[PDB]
């Protein structure tokens, strides 16, 4: 989490940062070697920390994103999604104040992730190569 | 313009999780299973990695803080996990023909049940004024008409052990470490740690023992100084050396009113009839008072006037201080401290202290705890670093100011080591447009 | 599950949707924010849902088909796992009756998928690029 | 793990096998279909075989060899971590033993495998298609 | 040379993780609810696949297995989940005016507790000698002023039942399949497996009955052979076939000290008073102590004596045979059975069981069990496959060597099934260098 306060462009240097802290647990407490308080907040703890993880790389998924850190699309960016240029974004603001100024429509947008290419490409991928 | 996906961005929201246990693992082979600890918390880290993060700008809210409320749930659950399978004290509540012990202490007598039914048990014990009332004059145990009474196991220790709450991947924990940080706002240097430094759970009334220390101005904490119902917190940036001990050399005598209910109770002391103390340096007392004065004069005008007086009404636990010493629990009378007046511009204090045996704190009716006996005088020492003040509100403004020690809420005493922590979830689902493109 | 009582060809066009609804009961129930039934019973839920989704991409990164939702593989399709033709299978047959028509012989399908290739050809394939 | 005694050439033809047998727990117990020391000893167990199976796709991940099971990198062997050739290694020795042989640099080689390729290799692709 | 990874290498190291229960699941409608079973244990695998492992050298450690410290933990837990809800024997603890009944068995006469409670119970009941003791004289239960005493429940059977731990992925269970294996050391044959074969938690002292069975030779195990603190501990390759019986035709009786509390006594028995006994085969055992004698002799001189005696002193458990038999537990005189010298070169024999109803295992203070009555007549049979020796220790080396029967810990009883076992945790990750390198 080094990169919180750099711009997107020097933030986006740093992904397997944010990618590590994410999904293991295990090295801090793969056990700890039983109605104990402490079990039970532990073992709900240890779940709840691999449960995002598979939310987000579920997303990733059938987007058709799985293997990728960084995957480019085809959904055009509309400008009432904000009007900006690559650098007035990516060297001059950092991710935390781009995230509040575009968290209005992150539904929409992935709304049309999933339906727009995901299944049309693919579907459509799907009849070509099953012809 | 196209939409793209960063897995992995710094960006967190406000939200609250089940947080967990870290204690470094004490083998303990003579003594175990304190209440905190119990049979198994979870080891720390060997090297606390402490990430700065610079740039920033984050409200920190301790009156707001859901962990302090979680603490508190736990404390007390912990607690009742720690009464629930030790002895439960019914066969004890019987009439005490009780004579004045050679006034507080009294010299009772009583039948109860040995390993046998029928074959009951005359017997004698020790206890002080305020665990039984009469009814010679026949005595009972104060709380056999409201809490049932339980004693604790004599293996379970009440000690204070540090605790470092955590918070699992997905989650962060955000330490402020501002110096001269008020309570709450914006807090320039923010730092983030996956888990807490060591907190003390300990269960005391006005006076904090063994807190955390502040740094350079002594800092003063209030929801709202304006209402006299918000209690005060203050951290010193000083420890002081407080001393209580109990002279009576006590002996444990072992009762059978099985089967396997065994009863340790208080027999003939040796030494000497010493009611229980504590000391404080009138020196450093008095300069620690005057830096506190300094320091109540900044929400204040200028030139004003600082009154201290003793607690005014409520229970003993809120007149008195009370807080553990070696596993009895200790009552001190705190007048002698607060009686005094400041303007604008070596021996030491004693204070007489009560021991009580049957407890009955955070005033849950139906269930009750008895302090088994200890053996030999004690005598224990703490560095007091926080006080739950309170105003007394109404009257005319700015003419006096008048300031009486308080301690409505025990979660008062979890906010003086939370005040710098904040819980926040990772949102790493990041969309920013570009000017590439996917293929087709 | 829209597709469900549609032919093959038109369910293969929604694969996404069976894919959204068997990761992901974080967004249902994170945490729910403590011996209850409903706490364990709960627990032992939520993590049936990802340990089911786990098997599943396991047995397609075995297969060297961890990537893909849809992927093409080298072992014959033997005639008596029953003739039919792509017409009569992919635009006039629902996968519910196709999966009970085929039922019998997944078992040998999936010994022969993880042996046939993925391990005679990742083998040879390590042999290869290994020299 | 059949091939555990074999030479790493041999051994190396069998991955799928340690590959099934470490993340797949639902087979033997889906649920067992509750306070009981069973309940909970079970419950942790299964949680624990998948939590060290998302630890290693987790640094596969980081090290941008999520897919494969088998991938080459960029980082140098320094010969400080012993000195041998392909064949005294392939052909002559087990995995085994050779794990014990690099055991003392595996920390060393993980920070490198993180920090200098897919780390920097990325970082500059990242800044060579976002231009 | 460049660094490459291997994800799922033969790579394993020795940890330690928590296990779990693996039996068949028999239906049992009539008769459920044993305590080791459960409500559910998890189900075994129809075919048990165990894979051979070649060239594998490895060391094995029964001495220091904790898988046996983890069994014993949840066997403690397993009886005490099975012993609170049942009935808490405190309405009992009475004064016995017992009588010499028509010497161990008494027939006493108490006052209980009738489902009203200034309603008392006149009733009778009989018990052993080694249950109550005397204050006509008085008398009362043993464990009345000790620990508390609870009847387990009629249901709950205490029958051993085979049980399969197993180890979830990413670790294995180790087989060592060496007929010849000393208890530690390298094991040439080595196996793998995901769970344990069918093992009873045979709940008894000195003799082992339905064990495990050695193959070839008597295995003979101790953790140190000159240290006679250390038990040693033996596993026959042939069983026998042992007897015990208690004839005498009891009956059970049901008296109301409730709500709710229900007790089963004993009544006015039936048949003839025929004490509790055993029976082995004088030409068999014989035998068998004649191979032993073979076999102990290779961890002494070639021309010695070996000199089998009686128990010295200790608790009952550690004198006589402790075990169970139909739900009443047995205590026997192996007086007879060590009682012999051996140098270098058809009937049977009977020993005296005793029957005890209060039992106090594993010496837990402040808890404790009653054995529900069994009607009609026990004949209990298995087959003896282990014992538990002890040395005298210090004498003249190498003059005579005694050997007398020990039961110092039950632990030992979950090695005899556990040294051919090992638990380790997979680590698939491998780095290896090749010439092969990635792209650019
Ligand atoms: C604010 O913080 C301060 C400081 O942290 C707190 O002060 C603590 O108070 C508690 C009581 O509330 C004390 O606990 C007691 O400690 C005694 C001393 O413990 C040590 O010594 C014991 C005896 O050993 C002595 O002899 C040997 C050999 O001659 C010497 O080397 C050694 O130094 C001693 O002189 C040891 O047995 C023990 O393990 C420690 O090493 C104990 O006497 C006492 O109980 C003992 O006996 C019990 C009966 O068996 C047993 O259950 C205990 O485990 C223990 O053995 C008790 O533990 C702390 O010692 C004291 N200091 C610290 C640093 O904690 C203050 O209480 C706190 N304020 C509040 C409100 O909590
Ligand atoms: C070492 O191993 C040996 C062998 O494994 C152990 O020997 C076991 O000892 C235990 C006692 O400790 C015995 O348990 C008892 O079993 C009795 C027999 O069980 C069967 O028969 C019952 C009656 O059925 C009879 O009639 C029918 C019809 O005529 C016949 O077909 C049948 O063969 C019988 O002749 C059945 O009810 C039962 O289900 C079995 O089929 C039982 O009589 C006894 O209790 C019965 O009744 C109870 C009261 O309701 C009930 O709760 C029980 O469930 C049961 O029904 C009790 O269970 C084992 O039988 C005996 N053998 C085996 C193979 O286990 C030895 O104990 C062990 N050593 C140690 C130290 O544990
Ligand atoms: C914080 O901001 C200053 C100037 O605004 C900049 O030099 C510095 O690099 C920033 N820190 C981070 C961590 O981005
Ligand atoms: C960067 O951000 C600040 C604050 O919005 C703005 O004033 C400034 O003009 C920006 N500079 C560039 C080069 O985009
Ligand atoms: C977010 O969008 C909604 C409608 O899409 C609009 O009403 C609202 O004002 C927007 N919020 C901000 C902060 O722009
Ligand atoms: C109580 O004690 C007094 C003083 O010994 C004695 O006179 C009196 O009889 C006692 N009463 C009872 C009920 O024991
Ligand atoms: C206890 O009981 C006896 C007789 O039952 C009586 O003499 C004695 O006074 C009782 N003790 C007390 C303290 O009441
Ligand atoms: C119990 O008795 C005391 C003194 O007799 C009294 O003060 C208290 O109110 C009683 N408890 C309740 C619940 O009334
Ligand atoms: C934050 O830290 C810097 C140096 O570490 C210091 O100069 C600054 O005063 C700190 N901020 C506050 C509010 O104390
Ligand atoms: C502390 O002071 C700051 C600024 O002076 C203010 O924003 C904040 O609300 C204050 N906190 C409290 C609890 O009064
Ligand atoms: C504190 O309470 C008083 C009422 O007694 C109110 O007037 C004042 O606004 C409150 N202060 C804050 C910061 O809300
Ligand atoms: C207290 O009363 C008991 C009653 O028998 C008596 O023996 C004892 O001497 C009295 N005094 C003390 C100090 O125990
Ligand atoms: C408390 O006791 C310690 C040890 O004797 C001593 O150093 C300290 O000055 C004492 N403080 C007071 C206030 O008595
Ligand atoms: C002690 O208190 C008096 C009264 O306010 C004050 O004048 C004096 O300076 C104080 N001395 C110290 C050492 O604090
Ligand atoms: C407080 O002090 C006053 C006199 O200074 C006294 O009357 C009162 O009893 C004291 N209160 C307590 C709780 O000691
Ligand atoms: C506390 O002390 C003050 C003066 O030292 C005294 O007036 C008051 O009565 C005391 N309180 C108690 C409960 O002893
Ligand atoms: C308490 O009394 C015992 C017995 O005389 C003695 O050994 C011990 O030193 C005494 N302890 C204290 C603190 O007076
Ligand atoms: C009290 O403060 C002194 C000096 O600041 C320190 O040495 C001691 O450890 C402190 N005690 C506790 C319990 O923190
Ligand atoms: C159901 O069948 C009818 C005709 O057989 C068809 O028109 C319709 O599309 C089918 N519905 C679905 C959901 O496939
Ligand atoms: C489709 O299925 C039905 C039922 O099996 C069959 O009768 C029909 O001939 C099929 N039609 C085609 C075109 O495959
Ligand atoms: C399934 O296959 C088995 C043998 O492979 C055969 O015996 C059985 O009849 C088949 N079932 C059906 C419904 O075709
Ligand atoms: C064991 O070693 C022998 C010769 O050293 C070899 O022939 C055999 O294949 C090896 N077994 C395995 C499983 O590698
Ligand atoms: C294989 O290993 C053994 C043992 O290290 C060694 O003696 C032998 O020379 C090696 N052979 C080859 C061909 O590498
Ligand atoms: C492992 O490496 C360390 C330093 O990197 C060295 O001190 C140690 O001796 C090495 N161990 C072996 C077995 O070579
Ligand atoms: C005990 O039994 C004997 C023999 O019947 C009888 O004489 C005696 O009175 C009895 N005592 C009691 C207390 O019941
Ligand atoms: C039971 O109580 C009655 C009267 O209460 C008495 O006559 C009888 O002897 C008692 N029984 C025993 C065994 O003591
Ligand atoms: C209980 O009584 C028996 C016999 O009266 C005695 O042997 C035993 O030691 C007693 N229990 C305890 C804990 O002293
Ligand atoms: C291991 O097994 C082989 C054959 O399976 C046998 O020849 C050999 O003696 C066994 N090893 C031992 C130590 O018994
Ligand atoms: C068993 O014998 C082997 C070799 O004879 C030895 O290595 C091992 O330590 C022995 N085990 C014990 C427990 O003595
Ligand atoms: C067994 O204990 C004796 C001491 O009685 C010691 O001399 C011997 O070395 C021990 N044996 C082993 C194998 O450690
Ligand atoms: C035992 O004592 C009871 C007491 O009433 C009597 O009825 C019975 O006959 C005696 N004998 C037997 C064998 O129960
Ligand atoms: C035990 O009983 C069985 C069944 O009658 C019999 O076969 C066996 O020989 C008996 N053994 C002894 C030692 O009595
Ligand atoms: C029985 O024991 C005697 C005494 O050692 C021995 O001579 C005889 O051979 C033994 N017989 C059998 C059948 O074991
Ligand atoms: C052991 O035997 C001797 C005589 O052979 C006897 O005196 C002693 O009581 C016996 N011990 C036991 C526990 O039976
Ligand atoms: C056991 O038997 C021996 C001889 O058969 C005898 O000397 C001893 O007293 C008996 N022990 C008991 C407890 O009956
Ligand atoms: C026990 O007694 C009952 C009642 O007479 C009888 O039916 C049964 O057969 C007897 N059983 C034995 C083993 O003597
Ligand atoms: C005892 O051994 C015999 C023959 O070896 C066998 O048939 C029987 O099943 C065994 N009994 C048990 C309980 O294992």
């Amino acid at each position: 989490l080094g990169a919180a306060g750099s711009t997107m462009g020097a933030a986006s240097i740093t992904l397997t940062v944010q990618a590590r802290q994410l999904l293991s647990g295990i090295v801090q407490q793969q056990s700890n070697l039983r109605l104990t308080v402490w079990g039970i907040k532990q073992l709900q703890a240890r779940v709840l920390a691999l449960e995002r993880y598979l939310k987000d790389q579920q997303l990733l998924g059938i987007w058709g994103c799985s293997g990728k850190l960084i995957c480019c699309t085809n959904v055009l960016w509309n400008t009432t999604w904000s009007n900006k240029t690559y650098n007035d974004i990516w060297d001059n603001m950092t991710w935390l104040q781009w995230d509040k100024e575009i968290s209005n429509y992150t539904d929409i947008i992935y709304g049309l992730i999933e339906e727009s290419q995901i299944q049309q490409e693919k579907n459509e991928q799907d009849l070509l190569a099953l012809d | 313009l196209w939409v793209t996906v960063y897995y992995g961005v710094p960006v967190w929201k406000d939200a609250v999780t089940t947080l967990f246990c870290a204690s470094d693992a004490k083998a303990y082979s003579t003594e175990v299973h304190n209440v905190w600890a119990t049979h198994a918390c979870v080891p720390t880290d060997p090297n606390p990695q402490e990430m700065p993060l610079e740039n920033v700008t984050e409200n920190f809210n301790v009156w707001k803080n859901d962990m302090v409320e979680q603490m508190h749930e736990d404390i007390i659950n912990l607690w009742d996990q720690s009464l629930k399978p030790c002895v439960k004290l019914t066969p004890l509540c019987v009439t005490l023909n009780c004579s004045n012990f050679s006034g507080e202490i009294k010299n009772c007598s009583f039948n109860v049940t040995t390993g046998l039914k029928d074959k009951k048990q005359k017997m004698d014990a020790l206890f002080h004024r305020r665990d039984v009332v009469q009814i010679n004059s026949y005595y009972m145990l104060i709380s056999c008409n409201t809490s049932t009474m339980a004693q604790a196991c004599p293996k379970i220790t009440f000690e204070p052990i540090p605790i470092h709450y955590c918070a699992p991947a997905g989650f962060a924990i955000l330490k402020c470490k501002d110096k001269g940080f008020n309570g709450t706002g914006s807090c320039k240097n923010v730092s983030t740690v996956q888990c807490t430094h060591g907190i003390k759970p300990v269960v005391t009334t006005q006076l904090l023992l063994n807190g955390s220390t502040a740094e350079e101005e002594i800092v003063i904490r209030s929801e709202n100084i304006t209402d006299n119902a918000r209690t005060i917190i203050v951290q010193l940036t000083k420890p002081i050396n407080i001393n209580c001990t109990r002279p009576g050399n006590n002996t444990r005598k072992s009762v059978r009113i099985g089967p396997g209910q065994t009863f340790y109770a208080t027999g003939a002391i040796i030494g000497n009839i010493r009611q229980a103390h504590c000391n404080v340096s009138k020196t450093e007392w008095n300069d620690t008072l005057r830096q506190v004065a300094e320091q109540l004069s900044k929400h204040f005008p200028n030139a004003t006037t600082i009154t201290f007086a003793n607690a005014s009404g409520g229970d003993l636990e809120i007149t008195t201080h009370s807080f553990n010493c070696g596993g009895e629990f200790f009552y001190c009378n705190t007048s002698k401290l607060f009686s005094s007046t400041w303007d604008n511009s070596n021996e030491t204090i004693t204070l007489q202290c009560k021991i009580k045996q049957i407890i009955n704190m955070w005033q849950q009716v139906g269930r009750a705890m008895y302090a088994p006996p200890i053996q030999g005088e004690i005598r224990c020492e703490s560095n007091i670093t926080g006080l739950l003040l309170t105003r007394d509100g109404g009257a005319n403004s700015s003419t006096n100011e008048t300031f009486r020690p308080g301690g409505g809420d025990m979660r008062d005493n979890w906010r003086s080591e939370l005040y710098k922590y904040k819980v926040v979830k990772i949102e790493p689902l990041g969309v920013a447009p570009t000017r590439c493109k996917r293929r087709v």
